[PDB]
RNA sequence: AAGCCUCCCGGUGGAUGGCUCGGCUCGGGCACCGAAGAAGGGCGCGGCAAGCAGCGAAAUGCUCGGGUGAGGCGCAAGCAGCCGUUGACCCCGAGGUCCCCUAAUGGGAUAUCCUGCCGGGUUUCCGGCUCCCGGUUUAUAACUGGGUGGGAACCCCCCGAACGGAAACAUCUUAGUAGGGGGAGGAAAAGAAAUCAAUUGAGAUCCCCUGAGUAGGGGCGACCGAAAGGGGGACAGCCCAAACUAAACCUGCCGAUGAUAAGUCGGUGGGGAUGUGGUGUUACGACCUCUAGCCUGAGGUUGACCUCGGCUUUCCUAACCUAUCUAGCCGAACUCCCCUGGAACGGGGGGCCAUAGAGGGUGAAAGCCCCGUAGGCUAAAGAUAGGUGGAAAGUGGCUA
RNA sequence: AGCAAACUAAGUACCGUGAGGGAAAGCUGAAAAGAACCCCGGAAGGGGGAGUGCAAAGAGCCUGAAACCGGGUGGUUAUAC
RNA sequence: GGUGCAGAUCCCGGCGGUAGUAACAGCGAAGGGGGGUGAGAAUCCCCCUCGCCGGAAGGGCAAGGGUUUCCCGGCAACGUUCGUCAGCCGGGAGUUAGCGUCCUAAGGUAGGGCCUAAUAGGUACCUACCGAAAGGGAAAGGGGUUAACAUUCCCCUGCCU
RNA sequence: CCCCAUGAAAAGGGAGUCUGGAACGAUCCCGGGAGACCGUACCUAGAACCGACACUGGUGCCCGGGUGAGAAGCCCAAG
């Protein structure tokens, strides 16, 4: 029911309110990561890697160090094109083109929310 | 009921010269005392207050203490010296 | 410092001052005017809020 | 020597071309706020804070639940610091605060400001103070309790224009429009014929299409301009005055009861025969009364009569249940191979879902990378609708 | 152009004693990667050189026409339109 | 189908030529020398001298502007030149009263009433109130102190209710 | 002296007289206490106001010597 023009449209994702910001960052898992857990996508969070897939640095694995929550991107770490002084600045890329590996079971509270999307017992 | 304690280059020679205060407060735009206000939070008696009104929105009272309280000591008890 | 629930547990006589110490360490916290070059600037959001909630919390007891 | 012309290059301006978190039309939903202080302005408010936006001295947000689930600290990247796993920020609902003017109403205003009088506790402070309705107390003293303004257009009702047109212009028309004044609501208005029409018919009103530029009006000039009927939409129809019953009446408060409602009860106060309440308002009649006759489950009375039954109307909304709205949630299929390419969302090959190939995003033109989509699911707490609930009043029918 | 309004504020700045009238103004690439560093000047996102990046038309930032003016290319002038 | 442009003394934006031209004269002012600062000095600063005004270019006082006041640092524009400078920009600070508020004229208003159909209309009457920073209206001056305001802050003498 | 012009009213003060009241009691002095709120910077104009401007226009108001009747002209004091 909601409408098709595009340019309505665009005003959700430019104007992303708090509580949906999930949205911008689910990204796909592996096999193994559903052979156990039985779910497909999830939204990143901290403390966790991921593996590319597109870009010029495809094929690299990492660790969930940075993101973009209102707008929707992330950062890794040992990914860095160096500025003139010499510092490094950390690379962006898009959830849109990434694999998660593995995920942080510290939480409790994360930990349900995957608990509810009907995977089978544990 | 007060607000901040003032510390231009022009207050500080007054807290030592006529050991008065620089205080500002709500604009009330009502008072009988300021005074009242004083002691029950520093436990001081009062000489005299006067009136201002800042062009800057504010409302400033020129308070001066009896010689038995030297306004030097609260106002390093409160903590600008 | 964050007190949000003993508030509604003990007297309403007691505040009073508690909120006057508080009041009066703002003033302390008020010396920024002249740059006081105090280091914690979230102390005054962190004295601000909190000295609404005790201001508040004494409808919940009916005052 | 100027140059002249053309052309290459550069700067000077930014049209073209492209892109769009903008407006515009449509349809469909929805569609009053206000003395418990509006709308409208004026002020303040963040660590460093100008405008906007938000906020009200409880100033970038206070509390409580509900969802949400790892970062948040707006527009908007700095310094510094904090909140967050004891559940943040956000969103929903419920609250709390909520300055000053402002219809602004204690009184006054060329002050978005000053300033009284009572009563309250009392430190801060809190309640009340034009024109009316009905009560307390003296028969003028104060005191108990409830019509004002705004809102985009729309609606109703009074007052009421010229411009032009007639090729001039004065009657006429332009026209009850522009506009003035009053007054509402979410719709308003109107609404039950002293209606029509015409061979004895139809059956409130309103709007839509026709009837129809027909009827009819006017220097017969421009022009103005119906009704009836037919065809559509939804089509709902009840109270008063009188005849006639005649205090059987309505209503304030307090207490009890009643779910707090309504109602009833006890005391209270008011209003009322200069008329409350009871039945009833319609046309070849209607309605009421009387007379006579026939005609209800229990009881009584003298075929007949009466009292208590069901029924009609009205009022009252509660705890509970159901549904709907405020919220988020589920939701398929490839990132397989080669090449180009900074990036594949391209070219070739290969494979698959589809009830979902609307659409958007992601380094380009991606159904299968991500959201969403077709379809389906969500409630503490509220709001809406329905059922489930309670009470009061008026109570035969027909015939002459 | 689209309602005036797409922009840091739009009935805003403003013109008017007043009822009122009423503006202008979009684009850095995907990631500021905003040119570290070395020379000139005091400085200027100024010069030069280097560097980022597909590309720098790198802040005055998409593309970038003419009217214009400057350097150059090619002809060409002081007895003449 | 908002549809093909050279004009419409079209509109809007850019830029031409006259062109470094006019003007930067005219109302009786005028500077000169030496030193300093700073990149840069006729223009800014220091010294001396000199000319002019001098019932005004001096002195003090409003309505108005609203920080135009002061301090510190600056110069792309802003200044009719320049500019180290400024009423300009940028970073900070700054007005205190026992010695207007009250009353009232011209008048005005708000209400009660007299009309108006109504009014945001008029209103002779009555009532209540507004109406002067030069009208009237209790009472202080002196000295002294900050860059910045003072009969207001420090001292003495007071004074009025 | 002039007028066919007769030249504002309140509040605010002070006093006088008569009534009632209580006996203590001051318009005397002495000691003590208090006295809202708000105006308050600067400029008054050949640069601070208006006239679109750092504008010879207007809007003001009031106030040394000599020479000289002089606020005329000149020059010079203060600045």
């Amino acid at each position: 029911m909601i409408s098709s023009k595009p340019s309505k449209q665009r005003k959700l994702v430019y104007n992303l309110p708090n509580h949906l910001r999930y949205k911008l960052l689910t990204a796909r898992l592996s096999e193994d990561l559903e052979k156990q857990y039985g779910i497909k996508r999830i939204s990143i969070r901290k403390g966790d890697s991921v593996k590319l897939m597109r870009g010029s640095q495809v094929g690299y694995e990492g660790k969930v160090v940075e993101v973009d929550r209102k707008r929707g991107r992330v950062a890794i770490e040992g990914l860095t094109k160096k500025k003139a002084d010499g510092t490094p600045v950390y690379v962006w890329v898009h959830a849109s083109k990434v694999i998660i590996t593995k995920l942080d079971t510290g939480d409790k509270e994360r930990m349900d929310a995957i608990e509810r999307k009907r995977k089978m017992r544990e | 009921i007060i607000k901040e304690f003032l510390a231009t280059e022009k207050a500080v020679k007054l807290i030592e010269s006529q050991n008065t205060l620089t205080i500002i407060v709500n604009r009330n735009t009502t008072k009988k005392d300021i005074k009242n206000e004083v002691e029950k939070l520093f436990s001081v008696k009062v000489e005299k207050i006067n009136t201002l009104i800042t062009p800057k929105g504010e409302k400033k009272a020129y308070v001066k203490l009896k010689q038995e309280y030297k306004a030097s000591d609260v106002a390093h008890k409160l903590g600008m010296l | 410092p964050l007190e949000v629930d003993e508030l509604r547990k003990m007297d309403l006589k007691q505040l009073k001052e508690r909120l006057n110490e508080l009041e009066m360490q703002l003033l302390k916290l008020r010396v920024e005017s002249r740059m006081g070059t105090l280091k914690n600037t979230a102390s005054i959001k962190n004295t601000r809020k909190d000295i609404a909630r005790i201001l508040t919390v004494i409808g919940e007891k009916s005052k």
